[PDB]
C-alpha cells in the first residue's frame, strides 16, 4: 500500500483525540479517588486534586460506607465467565491478523533484501574495497579512486 | 561486540520460546484471576500489545 | 550515606592554561580531580551537580610558584559511611581474616571475629567462601551489614562491618 | 437492561402534584425504583394506614430537627429487618436515604440514595466509579495504540520507525551588510 | 492607494528613488535594473510597512530570509529619523554586497592557478 | 570567632544522631543562607547523578530492566566523564543493583510520604534506604527511630514502601 | 457534626489514588510529548506506551486486590458538597457508567463469542466452559511438553632478543 499526507494526519489527529480522552477519563478517576481520600485524610488526596476541582468543591465533601459482604452469584460468574470468552477470542483474533500482516509485509521486505543481497555478491569482487557511510542512514560506499594505487 | 551478539541472541531465543506460550497460556478462565470486566479487558488488550 | 553538600576546593592552574578557555580548564580540572575523589572530611564524592553554573572567583597567582589559586565553590553528591549505620552491598573478596563487602565506592572489611559463631570459613570451595548452618555467603552475594567503625584519613576511609545482629547478613 | 446503580429518577408527576421537600424525601422516593416494597416503612406505612443509643450525631440532628422523623423511629425500633432512613440533609435541596437492616439495637448499613433537586440517584461503588473510568482508559489507549502501530513501517537497513508521508548565507549577509 | 499618496507627499524622497508606481494598494520605489521594494501604510499617522521586494539585476529570484528582512525592515522604518532615505542606503548597501560576495564566488570557483 | 582548641567531641555515631560537626542539620549553602541537610536514599541518588550525567552529556553535545540500565549508563558514564572513574562506576553499579524504586514520580512519592513524617533526613534516608518489612525490624536496623515514630505508623509506612517496591 | 467519615477504605483508596496518578502523569507525558507536529522517537514513544501499560495492570492488578471493600463501599455526597450549583460536576465525578463505544464493543465480543446466555440452559454454559477450560489446559501442558523437549602466546622475549641485539649474549631458555 501507499501512505499520503491527509491520511498521516487525520490518523495523528484522531490518536491525539483518544489520548486526550484516555487522559481525561484517567484524571476524572484520580480525582474521584482523592476527593474521597481527603474525607480521611485530608492531605495527600489535595495534592492529586484538580486547581479547579479545588476552587469548586472544598475537601471531606464525601462519604462512603461499608455495605455488606456479600459474594457474587453464580448467573453473574458465568456471565463474566463467558465475556472473557469472547473478549479473549477476539484479541486472539485481532493478534492472528496482526502477526498475518507482520509476516506479508515482512516476507516481501526480505525478498528485497535476499535480492540486494544476490545482487551484491554476483556484483561486487573481493578486489573492490566498500565502506559504510552516512548522509544517518547506512550506505555502501564503493571506493574507486587511484589514489592508493 | 560479539559478546552483545551471544548475549541478544539468547535473550531473545529465550523470550520468543517463552512469548507465545505465555500469549495463549493467559487464555485462560479461572472463577490467572479475573473478577472484573476490567480485568479482562487489561488482559486482553496486553496479549496484543504486550505478547 | 548519599548526600548532597556545598563543596569548596582550593585548585591550582598551571600557567599554560591562561587561555580564553580558562574557565573550561577549571571545570575540566574540578573534574578529574574530585570525580571520584575521596577526602575524609566530606566523604566519596562522586559526581559534581549544577555543572552549568560552577561558582568560580578571581584566582590568586602564588608569589613563587607563578601558578593561579581558584577556591572553586561547587554542588556535588557524595558518600560518607558513620558508626552504627546499616548498609547493603555485595561482598567482592574473602579470606580468613574475614570478607569485605561493596557499598557504593567503598569496601568495608568485616572481620572473622564479626559474624555468629555458626558461620565457618570454607577455603576449599571455589571461590573460597563462608558457610552456616541456613545460609552460604560468597562472592556476588547480595549481604546486609552494620557499620559499627570508620577511620578516614585526608584521601582513604575504611570501615568496619558486622552481622552479629539479628535480622543482618545475607538478604 | 438498564441497571439500578446506573440511572436518575424523578417523577416531576408528582413533584407538580405534591411537591418535594423534607417531609416527603421518603414517600417521593417510595415511588422510585431504588425503593423495595418488602420494607418495613412501607409496611409501617399500611399499618398507620390502617438520650437513644445506635445512631450517628449527623441523623440525631435530622431527628432532633424534624419530629416526623422520630416518629419514624419510634415506630420502626418495634420492627426488624430491611428498612430506608435519611442520614443527611442540606434544606432546601439534598438529601441521603440509607438502606438500612436493624437487629434488637444492632444496625448494618446498605446502599445509599442521594437526592439532588429531586432527583434521585443510587450510591455506586467506588469500584464501579473507578472501574468503568479505568475501561474508557483501557478502550482510548488500546485505540490510540492500534492507530498508532498503524502509522509504522520497518526496514532493517535502518531501525523501526515511522513511515514517511508521500538561503544558508543570508545570516552572513546581514553580519557583512550591517 | 489614496493613502499611500497622501502619506508619501508629507514626506522627502530619495533623488535615485523618484520612481514610484501608485497601483495596488500600495507603492512600487524602483531603481530600474536594481529593485522594486513595495510598501503599504495603514493610516496617515502610522509609518509604512514592508510588503514585499523585487530583485531587478541579473544573476534571479534568489530566496532570501523574508521574515527576518521584514523585521528589520519594519523596525528601521519605525525608528528611523528619514526612513526613505535610511531604506534607500540600507538596501543599496544590502544588493551591493550581494554583488560583491558574488564576484567573489566566481572568482573562489575560478580556482588556471593561484599562482 | 573564639581560639579554643575544643579537641573533645563525641564520636560520630548515626544512632546517637551525631554525624559530625559538619553534617548538621542546617548547612550554610553557597548563596549564605541556611537550608536543611539534603540526605539522599538509594534510588533518589541514582536518580539525581543520572540526571546529572544526562544534564553534561546535554552540555557536551550543544557545546526498565536491570541489563539495559547496567549498559546504558556505562555508555552515558564513558561518553560524559574521563578518567578516574572506577569509584563512580561502582556507585552507578551499586545504585543500579539495590536501587528501590525505577522513576520520579515513584521516589518522589517516597520523599512526600516520608516528608508527612517529619522526621530526620538521615533516618528517612535510610527507610527508603533499607528494604525492612516489620516495624521492630525497622527499629533494630536503625537505633535511630526508638522513641521517634509509633509502632502502627512505622509498620503502615513500610507497608506502603512495600508496595511502592517494584521489579 | 463529624459525618463519622469512617466507612471510607483508607489504604485501599490511598494504594489506588497513587497508581491512578502514575498512570495519568504517563497519559500526560504521552499528550503534550505526541500533540507535538514533530513525533518524539520511536524507541522512547514506545518505553513510554509500555510503561503507561504497566502502570494500567499495575492500578488493575491493585484494584483487583482490593476487589472487596471496594464493591462493599458505596459513595454519596456531603451536605457541604455544592450540589444545586454543581450536580453536573457531581455525577460526572460519580458516574458508574461506561461509553457506549466500550458497550457496544463489550457486546459485539459478547455476540462473537459463538455462545450466548439467551437461548441455552445455565447448566450447559458451565459444562462449555469446564470443556473449554479443559482445552485450555490441554493446550498448555502440550506447550509445557513442547518446551521442554528443546533446548533453552609470547615465542620469546622482546627484551632477551634486543639484550642480545646490543650485547650479544643468548638469551636464557
Amino acid at each position: 500500500t501507499v501512505m499520503t499526507q491527509e491520511q498521516f494526519v487525520k490518523r495523528r489527529r484522531d490518536m491525539l483525540e483518544h489520548i486526550n480522552l484516555a487522559m481525561n477519563e484517567s484524571s476524572l478517576a484520580l480525582e474521584f479517588v482523592s476527593l474521597l481520600l481527603s474525607s480521611v485524610k485530608e492531605s495527600t488526596g489535595m495534592s492529586s486534586m484538580s486547581p479547579f476541582l479545588r476552587k469548586v468543591v472544598k475537601p471531606s465533601s464525601l462519604n462512603s460506607d461499608k455495605i455488606p459482604y456479600v459474594a457474587p452469584t453464580k448467573k453473574e460468574y458465568i456471565e463474566l465467565d463467558i465475556l472473557n470468552k469472547g473478549w479473549k477470542l477476539q484479541s486472539l483474533n485481532e493478534s492472528k491478523d496482526l502477526l498475518r500482516a507482520s509476516f506479508n509485509k515482512l516476507s516481501s521486505i526480505l525478498q528485497n533484501e535476499h535480492d540486494y543481497w544476490n545482487k551484491i555478491m554476483q556484483s561486487i569482487s573481493n578486489k573492490d574495497v566498500i565502506f559504510k557511510i552516512r548522509d544517518g542512514q547506512k550506505l555502501l560506499a564503493i571506493k574507486y579512486g587511484y589514489e592508493d594505487s | 561486540s560479539n559478546q552483545a551478539l551471544y548475549e541478544k541472541l539468547e535473550q531473545t531465543r529465550t523470550i520468543l520460546s517463552v512469548k507465545l506460550a505465555e500469549l495463549i497460556n493467559m487464555t485462560t478462565i479461572a472463577d490467572a484471576q479475573e473478577n472484573s470486566e476490567l480485568a479482562v479487558a487489561t488482559t486482553s488488550v496486553m496479549m496484543v500489545n504486550n505478547q | 550515606m548519599f548526600f548532597i553538600k556545598d563543596l569548596s576546593l582550593n585548585i591550582t592552574l598551571h600557567p599554560s592554561f591562561f587561555g580564553p578557555r580558562m574557565k573550561q580548564y577549571l571545570k575540566t580540572k574540578l573534574l578529574e580531580e574530585v570525580e571520584g575523589s575521596c577526602t575524609g572530611k566530606f566523604g566519596y564524592i562522586l559526581c559534581v551537580l549544577d555543572y552549568d553554573n560552577i561558582d568560580i572567583q578571581r584566582g590568586r597567582i602564588l608569589p613563587t610558584d607563578g601558578s593561579a589559586e581558584f577556591n572553586v565553590k561547587y554542588r556535588a553528591v557524595v558518600f560518607k559511611p558513620f558508626k552504627g549505620e546499616v548498609v547493603d552491598g555485595t561482598v567482592v573478596s574473602c579470606s580468613q581474616h574475614g570478607f569485605e563487602v561493596q557499598v557504593g565506592p567503598m569496601k568495608v572489611f568485616v572481620t572473622k571475629h564479626l559474624m555468629p559463631q555458626d558461620l565457618t570459613f570454607n577455603a576449599g570451595s571455589n571461590p573460597p567462601s563462608y558457610q552456616s548452618s541456613e545460609d552460604v555467603i560468597t562472592i556476588k552475594s547480595r549481604i546486609r551489614v552494620k557499620i559499627e567503625g570508620c577511620i578516614s584519613q585526608v584521601s582513604s576511609i575504611h570501615a568496619i562491618g558486622s552481622i552479629k545482629e539479628d535480622y543482618l547478613g545475607a538478604i | 437492561v438498564t441497571p439500578l446503580d446506573e440511572l436518575q429518577w424523578k417523577s416531576p408527576e408528582w413533584i407538580q402534584v405534591f411537591g418535594l421537600r423534607t417531609e416527603n424525601v421518603l414517600d417521593y422516593f417510595a415511588e422510585s425504583p431504588f425503593f423495595d416494597k418488602t420494607s418495613n416503612n412501607q409496611v409501617i406505612k399500611m399499618q398507620r394506614q390502617f438520650e437513644f443509643a445506635y445512631v450517628d450525631p449527623a441523623r440525631r440532628q435530622i431527628l432532633f430537627k424534624y419530629p416526623m422523623y422520630m416518629q419514624l423511629e419510634e415506630e420502626l425500633m418495634k420492627l426488624d429487618g430491611t428498612e430506608y432512613v435519611l442520614s443527611s440533609v442540606r434544606e432546601p435541596d439534598f438529601w441521603v436515604i440509607r438502606k438500612q437492616r436493624r437487629t434488637n439495637p444492632e444496625i448494618i448499613p446498605l446502599q445509599d440514595y442521594y437526592i439532588i433537586g429531586a432527583n434521585i440517584y443510587q450510591s455506586p461503588t467506588i469500584f464501579k466509579i473507578v472501574q468503568s473510568r479505568l475501561m474508557s482508559t483501557s478502550y482510548h489507549l488500546n485505540s490510540t495504540l492500534e492507530s498508532l502501530y498503524d502509522l509504522i513501517e520497518f526496514q532493517p537497513s535502518q531501525g523501526v520507525h515511522y513511515k514517511v508521508p508521500t538561503t544558508e548565507m543570508l545570516d552572513k549577509l546581514m553580519v557583512t551588510s550591517i | 492607494n489614496l493613502t499611500v499618496s497622501i502619506k508619501i507627499a508629507l514626506m522627502n524622497i530619495p533623488k535615485p528613488l523618484n520612481s514610484y508606481h501608485i497601483k495596488n494598494g500600495r507603492i512600487y520605489f524602483t531603481v530600474p535594473n536594481e529593485f522594486e521594494i513595495q510598501l503599504s501604510t495603514v493610516n496617515r499617522q502610522s509609518p509604512l510597512f514592508f510588503v514585499d521586494l523585487k530583485l531587478l539585476f541579473n544573476t534571479n529570484n534568489l530566496p532570501l530570509n523574508k521574515p527576518r528582512l521584514e523585521k528589520l525592515i519594519n523596525e528601521i522604518l519605525l525608528k528611523s529619523n528619514d526612513p526613505l532615505l535610511s531604506l534607500y542606503n540600507f538596501l543599496h548597501k544590502y544588493v551591493l554586497t550581494l554583488q560583491l560576495y558574488m564576484v567573489h564566488r566566481e572568482f573562489l570557483k575560478l580556482a588556471f592557478s593561484k599562482s | 570567632r573564639r581560639r579554643r582548641l575544643k579537641k573533645v567531641e563525641e564520636e560520630e555515631n548515626a544512632a546517637t544522631l551525631q554525624l559530625g560537626q559538619e553534617f548538621q542539620l542546617k548547612q550554610i549553602n553557597h548563596q549564605g543562607e541556611e537550608e536543611e541537610l539534603i540526605a539522599l536514599n538509594l534510588s533518589e541518588a541514582r536518580l539525581v547523578i543520572k540526571e546529572a550525567l544526562v544534564e553534561r552529556r546535554r552540555a557536551f553535545k550543544r557545546s526498565e530492566t536491570r541489563e539495559k540500565e547496567l549498559e546504558s549508563i556505562d555508555v552515558l558514564l564513558e561518553q560524559t566523564t574521563g578518567g578516574n572513574n572506577k569509584d563512580l562506576k561502582n556507585t552507578m553499579q551499586y545504585l543500579t543493583n539495590f536501587s528501590r524504586f525505577r522513576d520520579q514520580e515513584t521516589v518522589g512519592a517516597v520523599i512526600q510520604l516520608l516528608k508527612s513524617t517529619g522526621l530526620h533526613p538521615f533516618e528517612v534516608a535510610q527507610l527508603g534506604s533499607l528494604a525492612c518489612d516489620t516495624a521492630d525490624e525497622a527499629k533494630t536496623l536503625i537505633p535511630s527511630l526508638n522513641n521517634k515514630i509509633s509502632d502502627d505508623e512505622l509498620e503502615r509506612i513500610l507497608k506502603e514502601l512495600s508496595n511502592l517496591e517494584t521489579l | 457534626v463529624s459525618f463519622d467519615f469512617n466507612g471510607v477504605p483508607g489504604q485501599a483508596l490511598d494504594a489506588v489514588r497513587m497508581r491512578l496518578a502514575q498512570l495519568t502523569h504517563s497519559l500526560r507525558r504521552i499528550r503534550d510529548e505526541m500533540s507535538k507536529a514533530e513525533l518524539p522517537q520511536w524507541y522512547t514513544l514506545q518505553s513510554q506506551l509500555n510503561v503507561t501499560l504497566s502502570q494500567l495492570v499495575s492500578v488493575t492488578s491493585t484494584l483487583q486486590h482490593f476487589q472487596e471493600t471496594l464493591d462493599s463501599t458505596v459513595v454519596y455526597p456531603l451536605p457541604k458538597f455544592p450540589t444545586t450549583s454543581h450536580e453536573s460536576l457531581v455525577t460526572t465525578l460519580l458516574r458508574k457508567k461506561n461509553i457506549p463505544e466500550v458497550d457496544e464493543w463489550m457486546k459485539y465480543v459478547r455476540e462473537t463469542s459463538g455462545v450466548t446466555t439467551a437461548l441455552l440452559k445455565d447448566e450447559e454454559i458451565e459444562k462449555l466452559l469446564q470443556q473449554d477450560r479443559e482445552i485450555t489446559n490441554w493446550a498448555r501442558t502440550t506447550f509445557r511438553n513442547e518446551y521442554g523437549k528443546h533446548d533453552f602466546s609470547k615465542p620469546f622475549n622482546v627484551d632477551d632478543v634486543l639484550k642480545f641485539t646490543f650485547t650479544g649474549e643468548k638469551p636464557i631458555i
